[PDB]
């Protein structure tokens, strides 16, 4: 009592109804490095404008 | 003009550029600190993005 598959039928991606838990860390990766320190704040007119050498502005 | 003119003109000189001077002192220091240990906004360089890496099921299991 079978039925031969139709073609195309059998390639067809399936789900299946595993009770095994999920793999928390697969790969085994440890923590990973913080962020640099981010960027917040308002632009403000830089002090003494260039300051380099004698440019007042 | 009398000496109040000079005066409080040369204070405002001496002041502007005292902090003038601080500040290129500290911005010396601080483009060290950030070079050296890199947790600073500038001085960093490009690392390769996520994004361009593939999560999709492969061929093989083992991945």
């Amino acid at each position: 009592g079978w039925v031969r598959p139709d073609l195309g039928e059998l390639s067809k991606v399936t789900k299946v109804k595993t009770d095994r838990p999920l793999p928390e860390n697969p790969y085994h990766s440890r923590a990973r490095p913080e962020p640099n320190p981010e960027a917040e704040g308002d632009l403000k007119p830089a002090k003494h404008g260039s300051r380099l050498f004698f440019w007042t502005m | 003009d009398g000496p109040e003119k000079n005066y409080e003109k040369t204070m405002a000189i001496l002041q502007i550029e005292a902090e003038k001077a601080e500040l290129r002192l500290k911005e010396l220091e601080v483009r060290r600190l950030m070079r050296a240990r890199g947790d600073g906004p500038w001085y960093q360089y490009p690392t390769i993005d996520k994004a361009l890496i593939d999560h999709s099921p492969k061929t093989t299991p083992d991945n």
